[PDB]
């Protein structure tokens, strides 16, 4: 999930926007 | 500010800035 993608690994704008409504 | 390790409040802050008026969902256990 987002913690695995952005916290334990390096985040990206691409991935953050996946969680916008 | 998005291209780094973002944890906890730092991650929620990034979602907030990126998603703007669309808002977002934060689901750390999914």
């Amino acid at each position: 999930g987002i913690v695995e993608q952005c916290c334990t690994s390096i985040c990206s704008l691409y991935q953050l926007e996946n969680y916008c409504n | 500010f998005v291209n780094q390790h973002l944890c906890g409040s730092h991650l929620v802050e990034a979602l907030y800035l990126v998603c703007g008026e669309r808002g977002f969902f934060y689901t750390p256990k999914a």
